[PDB]
Order: structure tokens, then C-alpha cells, then sequence
């Protein structure tokens, strides 16, 4: 500012106009430089870096993904194996799959019976991570990653349901007679199917 | 529900946006999420570069206009 | 006519962090850039070329009906066809029957 | 379509009132038929052909507009023209989710030229400069296209501060949803409603991008052809920034792994040399000239094939690769400076 | 499943014993 | 540089000995903030060494 | 697999061939690889410095044309 | 021009595998001295030729 005036009180007046664009620009290029805030050799926490940190932890995150959808792949095809769809049973009748189910303690599938679809807990068995920040100290994007991540990955979805005869003396099987007849439709011939007239 | 409207933000959101945001553009693209390298930076960096070295031609002109003007006639 | 129709039951898939969703979808329903087609696309892209030079060369006559004209676009069919026979002489599949017809 | 082609062909000739008068009710016609076909159709047979006549009817109502305006044909018409067609594109994508492509194309060219056409409406300005700020327009609109695509989609990126709260990895996970087919009548559950919609936006992601590059590419090849001249003074600047913007384009390919966008980008990058060709022999026309382009118009293509059909079984060290690379970045960086000086910025302050 | 299901499943059934 | 060399040109040759201070010692602050820029090191890690 | 066509690359790859090329030129003039001592960067420096060294009189008598024009037939 | 190929690097796409099934032995012959003969894998026996 001292430059400026010394050159108008001078009367040159020469900055006058367009020509302020010069000092003008230059005011807020210094402006700019001082007001870049802390950055240290100990105060190296950046963009640079803290993105590498992201994108180093969004990579392992994945490959534990990859762990776990293989583990559940190997639930579906065991699943259906031991309870297929009543559709299925028709055809294979005369396949040595029928009357499969064994009474003699070691089968745990001995009065099961399937019922329909839905959500259940895989087999997978988290451990809790050690050192958890607190809630201020959390670091924003890797916070919902983990977040939303323990949520979908904990359980599968559309795996065969069950019910046992061997945990009620009864089941009342309320709503419209046409569904409480074909689900039992669907009962008996899965147990016919399933279990021989000697159990 | 949370997360929606205009509430109050802070530094390390902005720049926490701004990854996920680079993230999803390269999956249009390439397809894949690997990132070894970055190049969308570098492709825009180059554009900034680019208008930046026009601006400085253009002053250099306005800045020459003082100095040898055409109204030194007669 | 008698069938057998296999069980398409199967366990229902997802992945919630978008960019990866994004990725892993996208990658399964439409095909990926390769070098089988990229020789096509040069074929293609020669062939239009010739095409549009015998076009210029073509007009030119009207205006100056010299020999340049007939001279110019002679040596232009003998190499083609020469590059044509080495490639029919070598073709092992139909792709590169494409190319070469 | 034919018959506003003969209307238009008149109009062009003639100053009568005739084509916009007579157009106005063949338009209506056909959109009244679409207006029913859409209404009553239900399977993707009928949309098909809903779909084609619904974009047929576009056409006439858009020159029927443009042809409004009285005296000789100039920006004017243009300007209502393109604006309403942009306006007819676009309303029809947002009601009818199904053809994003071919009309996305058809929003960017109208857009684009719309306000192209209002410059020269409300200022005399220049040819020259019109086309120039189109071209660094679209250059930044390339490297924007990625983002754009990403928003038209619906894709949403969700950050704050965890609810102000901690983890609940122990919440209720969500209940899936029921679906049923029209001849598989029986209904099955197939996952989250959250997760499964992300499937839909992915495919229009492509589609909108798709469309956007085409739309870009067109617009390109048009102006760059415009700005190189055989007699204008100091030919070769021109010239120059149509190989730098055509090397530009080329290697951007390289970063599409789709095989329509990556082709388009490299067709787009070889149809702005061929169109420039053509140009340079009818005009200016001699011996010479003609025998060189006639090569280069033949070589050039030539030449890619080879290395078409060589690269992909070669080994290259990392030293070569990193050349290449840099080939693209030092493209870039001389658009804007060289663009200006076509603009004649330079001389106009530097004589103010 | 409806009786007509029910009644072919069965059907097929009935054709084994041990 | 550039809004020094332009007062120059003007003849108003306002600057030498009162007037040059100014610029004089106003160059060396921006220096300055540039060194403060360069901050930290002592990582020790360059091309010979590996 | 195996590396094929023009992928992009990192700045610490750069190096480690440029290494492996020097180490292998050594051995079919040295014919052993102890390299106590790298001759090889140590005698291509020094032409870069000569002609680096050309550039700079090029400049002098470029220099030199604004000082005192005059011209000659070209 | 003679042939020689620096080793190709990786490029952080797969771990390192500390013993895949070892490259197997290439044969030759000779009619006078017809008795076939093993020497080495193709990859390292082209060196002494290289050279």
C-alpha cells in the first residue's frame, strides 16, 4: 500500500484504470500463500498421504469381502442338498435320496422340516477390531465403511427356513384357508418324502 | 432421515467426498477399482495448467500496452 | 418335445460399498474392448480411406482429364491386392477371413 | 420426415407463411397417434414402435417452429428451432426412461447450438469466435463427462458424521423384497431395496455416457473442420491445433474400456482428419495438392492397422510406456494458449 | 402346492415300498 | 517485476534511494514465506542411495 | 498376463530397469559386474555437459542479435 | 539386435509363489552322435547362444 500511494501522491497517476489490476491480483496471491495452514515434517498428516491410507484400507477391506462370500457359497449348495424345493421331489423319487433321514442321534436333521425361505446367520464368526477410536476420533469415510459392512455381511439371504415336531406340542397355522391348506400340503409331502413309514 | 438437508460440515468431509467421488468415476470407466496410479488428477491437473498459462500470455500483453503504446503519433 | 429343467435357486448376492457394486455389475453384462476386433476396425477404417481417395481422384478428371488420374490410382489397386492374397494364403479362421475379404 | 424436407426446401427459397402454417397440424397428427399408441401399448413389441413414432413426431414440430419467424432464414429461426427441440428431447427422456442414448445426443447438439445461435443473434461477434469457444467448451466438457454421468444417474454418495453416533454392528439387517414375473406367477424374494436398485443406475450410467461422448464428438469434428482455411493468413496455426486436438482424442482412448466408447473415441479422432482433407483439395484446387492428400488420405489409415495388429503381442520396457503416457499431457497444455491466439486476443488488448 | 400337485407327488409315491 | 518496470515507463522515476526501499525490502518478505514453505526434511531418501 | 501391450507405469519401475541395463552393458564390455567404481553414467554426463555447454553460446549470439542487429543473406 | 530380454516385472497383480512345479527339461539330438541328450530349460539355454 505504501508503493501505491508514493506513486499517486508522485502524481503519476499511471495505476489509475485498468492498471490497478496489477497491484490488485498481487494482494491476493499474497493472501493465498499465507493462508494455506500447518504443514510440518511432524505435522505430515495431507491429502497426499491420507488418501493413500484411504485407499490402502478400502483395498484390504475387500479381500476380507471376498472371504466371507466364499465361506457362503459353501452354505447354499449344503442347504439345498439336504432340503430341496417340493417342486423338486416329484423326479426324484426313484433316486436313493428319498427316505434319506436317519432317527439315530448323529442325524441333526431328524424331525426338521423346510418351510419356506428367508434371512439367517452365517457361519462366519467376527472378532470385535482392537484399539477402536472414539467417536471423535474416528475418521469419517473409513467409519462408515466399516459400519455399513458389519451390517449386510453379518447374515444371507434367501436360504431354505425350517420348524421342528420335536420343539411343540402344537403349531396353529392362522390366516386364509388357502394358505394355512398349502403350506400343509407342502409338509406333508416334504416329510413323506424325506422320512419312510417305519419313523 | 440423517444425512439429508443442509446441515453443518467440516474440512475433512470435503475432502472424504472427494474420494469417494474419484473412486466412482474410475469404475465407469475402466471398470475396475485397483488405483494403482490416479490419473484423473492428472488429466485435470493438465487442463488447469493449461489455463493458467493463457492468462499469464494475455497479462504479459496488457503489461506491454503501458510500456509501447500506439498513441506516440507525430 | 420332453425336457429335463434344471433348479435355478440359488442364494441372492450383494455388495454395499457403491464404487465396488458399481464395478463388479458392470463387468458382467457388456464386453470389454479386444484385440480380435481392433484388427477389424483397422480393416474397416483402410478400406473407407481408398474408397474416399479414389473419390477425390475421380473428380479431378472432369477438370483436367490427364493420365495422372488412371497413373495415380493403378499402383494403388496392385498394392492392396497383394496385402489380400498374403492374408487369404494365411487366414486360419473366419475373423480373419473378414479381414481379408 | 420427407415431406418436411420439400416444406423446408421451399421456405428456403420462399418467403411465404406456407411450411410453418401447413406443418403445424401434420406434426399434431402423428403425436396424437403416438399420444394412443402410448397409451394403449404394453408390450416391448409396441414400444418399439411407439418409440419410433413418438420420436418421428418431434421432427416436423421442430421445423414448424423454426419456420415461424418471417423475412429471410437466418439466426432466428435457429435459435426457436433448436431451443424447442432441446425441449421436446428432454421431456420426452424424463417421462419415457427408454432410449436415453439417441436422445441424450439430440439434448447436447440442440443445447449447444441453441446458445451458439442466440451470440450471434444478440451480437454480430464472428464465426471464427463462435466455433473457438465451442471447441475449448467441449474440451472441458470431456474430462466433466465421467461426473456428469455419474449425478444424471441417481447415483448418491452418502457422507456424515456416523449420526453423530457409534457403530451399531449388532442392528437388525434389512428385510428383503418380493417380487413376481407375469407367467411366473409365483413370487420369490430377491434382496435389499437399497442394494438392488444400484443395478438399474449402473446400465443408465453407461447409457447417459455412451450418448454424452457422441454428442461431444459430432460437435468437434463440425467445428474443427470450420476453423482450417486454404487463403486465411498464417494457415498452418489452424492446422496445428486440429493434430494436437486429434492427438488428444486418440490416446484419450485408451482410458475407455468399453468397445462402442473406446471405437468412438478413436473414429471421432480420425474423421476430423479426413473431413479436413477433403476440404483443403476442392477449394485451392491444383496438381499438388491433390497428389499429397490423396496419400495421406490413404496412408494414415494404412499405418494404424499395422500398429493395430503389432502392439498387442510386443513387449515394451517401462521406459517406453512412460513416454507414451506423456505424449497426452503435452497435447493438453497448448489447446488453450493456441486458441486465443486464433481469437486474435493478443493483438486486441496488446493495440487497445 | 395345490391337490393336483399333491395328488401326482403322492401318485408317484405310492408305487415304492421298502 | 512488471509494476515496478511500468512506472518507468510513465517517466515518474519515483523510485532510487526513498522509493526503492519499498520494493527493495518488500522482495525479500516474499522469499521468505517461500523457505517457510520448504518445510521439514531429514527422511534421507534419494535415487543414489537406492 | 505377462506384462503384454503399453500399460501404465510407476516411477520407481523407471529406475529399476534403467539399472538392470547399465548393470548388463557393463558386462559385455567389462565382462564381471563388482562395479566398484560406474564408469558408464560417469562418461555419458560429460557429453551431456558439452553440448549443454553449445546451447549456452547459442543463446550468447541469440542474445547478442537484439543487442546490435544487423543481418547477412539467408 | 542380439536378443536379449530384460526380465519382465510383475506389476502388483499376484503374490509370489515360492515353488511352482519347476520348468521342465528340454532334449536334444544329434544323427552321428544319435543318442538324445538334456541339458536345461529353454529360457536360460538360449543365453550361451545370445551372447
Amino acid at each position: 500500500g505504501g508503493m501505491v500511494a508514493m506513486v499517486f501522491a508522485s502524481g503519476s497517476h499511471v495505476f489509475g484504470g485498468i492498471g490497478s489490476i496489477f497491484p490488485l491480483f498481487m494482494m491476493v496471491g499474497i493472501m493465498m500463500m499465507m493462508f494455506r495452514g500447518m504443514g510440518g515434517g511432524q505435522q505430515q498428516m495431507s491429502r497426499p498421504k491420507l488418501d493413500a491410507m484411504r485407499a490402502q484400507f478400502m483395498l484390504m477391506l475387500d479381500m476380507l469381502r471376498e472371504t466371507a462370500q466364499e465361506s457362503a457359497d459353501s452354505m447354499d449348495a449344503n442347504y439345498r442338498w439336504f432340503h430341496p424345493a417340493p417342486n423338486t421331489l416329484a423326479a426324484a423319487v426313484g433316486s436313493p435320496r428319498m427316505w434319506e433321514r436317519k432317527p439315530d442321534g448323529k442325524d441333526l436333521n431328524f424331525g426338521v422340516v423346510r418351510v419356506g425361505v428367508g434371512m439367517t446367520r452365517p457361519e462366519v464368526t467376527w472378532g470385535e477390531p482392537q484399539n477402536m477410536p472414539t467417536d471423535i476420533e474416528l475418521e469419517p469415510v473409513t467409519g462408515k465403511a466399516l459400519q455399513e459392512f458389519g451390517r449386510y455381511q453379518s447374515v444371507v439371504y434367501n436360504l431354505p427356513k425350517m420348524v421342528s415336531l420335536l420343539v411343540e406340542p402344537w403349531y396353529a397355522l392362522v390366516g386364509e384357508r388357502e394358505q394355512v391348506l398349502g403350506l400343509m400340503r407342502a409338509i406333508i409331502c416334504q416329510l413323506a418324502f424325506s422320512h419312510g413309514p417305519d419313523h | 432421515g440423517s444425512g439429508y438437508g443442509l446441515g453443518l460440515s467440516t474440512r475433512t468431509q470435503v475432502t472424504g467426498y472427494q474420494f469417494l467421488a474419484r473412486r466412482t468415476a474410475m469404475a465407469l470407466t475402466r471398470w475396475r477399482v485397483r488405483m494403482e496410479i490416479e490419473p484423473g488428477r492428472r488429466q485435470t491437473l493438465a487442463v488447469v495448467a493449461s489455463v493458467s498459462a493463457a492468462l499469464v500470455i494475455c497479462l504479459g500483453a496488457l503489461l506491454w500496452s503501458f510500456i509501447s503504446p500506439s498513441g506516440q503519433l507525430n | 418335445w420332453i425336457r429335463f429343467i434344471a433348479d435355478t435357486e440359488r442364494r441372492s448376492q450383494v455388495i454395499e460399498h457403491i464404487s465396488t457394486a458399481v464395478a463388479s455389475d458392470l463387468s458382467k453384462r457388456f464386453a470389454r474392448i479386444d484385440p480380435i476386433v481392433a484388427v477389424q476396425v483397422g480393416a474397416s477404417m483402410v478400406a473407407t480411406g481408398v474408397v474416399l481417395a479414389t473419390g477425390v481422384l475421380g473428380w479431378w478428371r472432369w477438370h483436367h482429364n490427364t493420365w495422372l488420374t488412371t497413373i495415380y490410382t493403378a499402383v494403388i489397386g496392385v498394392l492392396v491386392l497383394a496385402v489380400a492374397m498374403l492374408l487369404l494364403m494365411r487366414a486360419k479362421t473366419d475373423a480373419d477371413r473378414r479381414v481379408a475379404d | 420426415v420427407l415431406a418436411t424436407g420439400v416444406l423446408g426446401w421451399w421456405r428456403w427459397h420462399h418467403n411465404t407463411w406456407l411450411t410453418t402454417i401447413y406443418t403445424a397440424v401434420i406434426g399434431v397428427l402423428v403425436l396424437a397417434v403416438a399420444m394412443l399408441l402410448l397409451m394403449r401399448a404394453k408390450t416391448d413389441a409396441d414400444r418399439r414402435v411407439a418409440d419410433i413414432m413418438l420420436m418421428s413426431a418431434i421432427m416436423p414440430v421442430t421445423v414448424a417452429a423454426a419456420a415461424a419467424p418471417p423475412g429471410p432464414v437466418g439466426s432466428p429461426q435457429a435459435v426457436l428451432g433448436f431451443g424447442v427441440l432441446t425441449v421436446a428431447a428432454a421431456l420426452a427422456l424424463r417421462f419415457t426412461g427408454r432410449r436415453l442414448g439417441i436422445y441424450t445426443t439430440i439434448v447436447i447438439i440442440g443445447a449447444l447450438t441453441m446458445l451458439a445461435a442466440l451470440a450471434r443473434m444478440v451480437a454480430a461477434t464472428s464465426a471464427v469466435t463462435l466455433l473457438s469457444s465451442l471447441l475449448l467448451i467441449c474440451v472441458v466438457a470431456y474430462h466433466a463427462a465421467p461426473a456428469l454421468s455419474r449425478r444424471l444417474a441417481g447415483i448418491r454418495l452418502p457422507v456424515f458424521p456416523s449420526a453423530t453416533s457409534r457403530w451399531v454392528f449388532e442392528a437388525r439387517p434389512d428385510l428383503p423384497t418380493t417380487v413376481v414375473v407375469s407367467g411366473g406367477s409365483a413370487p420369490v424374494l430377491e434382496g435389499p431395496s437399497s442394494v438392488r436398485d444400484v443395478l438399474l443406475q449402473a446400465e443408465r450410467a453407461r447409457s447417459f455416457l455412451s450418448g454424452l461422448l457422441t454428442g461431444l464428438g459430432v460437435m468437434v469434428v463440425v467445428c474443427m473442420t470450420s476453423l482450417c482455411d486454404p487463403h486465411t493468413g498464417q494457415r498452418w496455426l489452424p492446422l496445428i491445433l486440429a493434430g494436437f486436438t486429434s492427438g488428444f482424442l486418440l490416446l484419450r482412448g485408451r482410458s475407455y474400456v468399453d468397445r462402442w466408447q473406446s471405437i468412438t473415441l478413436a473414429g471421432t479422432a480420425v474423421i476430423i482428419a479426413a473431413a479436413v482433407c477433403v476440404r483443403y483439395a476442392l477449394e485451392l484446387s491444383s496438381p499438388l495438392a491433390v497428389s499429397i492428400v490423396a496419400a495421406i488420405l490413404v496412408l494414415l489409415p494404412a499405418a494404424g492397422m499395422a500398429a493395430a495388429a503389432h502392439v498387442p503381442h510386443t513387449i515394451y520396457s517401462p521406459l517406453f510406456r512412460k513416454f507414451v503416457e506423456w505424449i497426452e499431457y503435452l497435447c493438453l497444455m497448448p489447446i488453450f494458449p493456441l486458441a486465443l491466439w486464433l481469437m486474435n486476443v493478443y493483438a486486441a488488448i496488446r493495440y487497445r | 402346492v395345490s391337490i393336483a400337485e399333491a395328488e401326482e407327488f403322492a401318485q408317484k409315491l405310492a408305487q415304492w415300498r421298502l
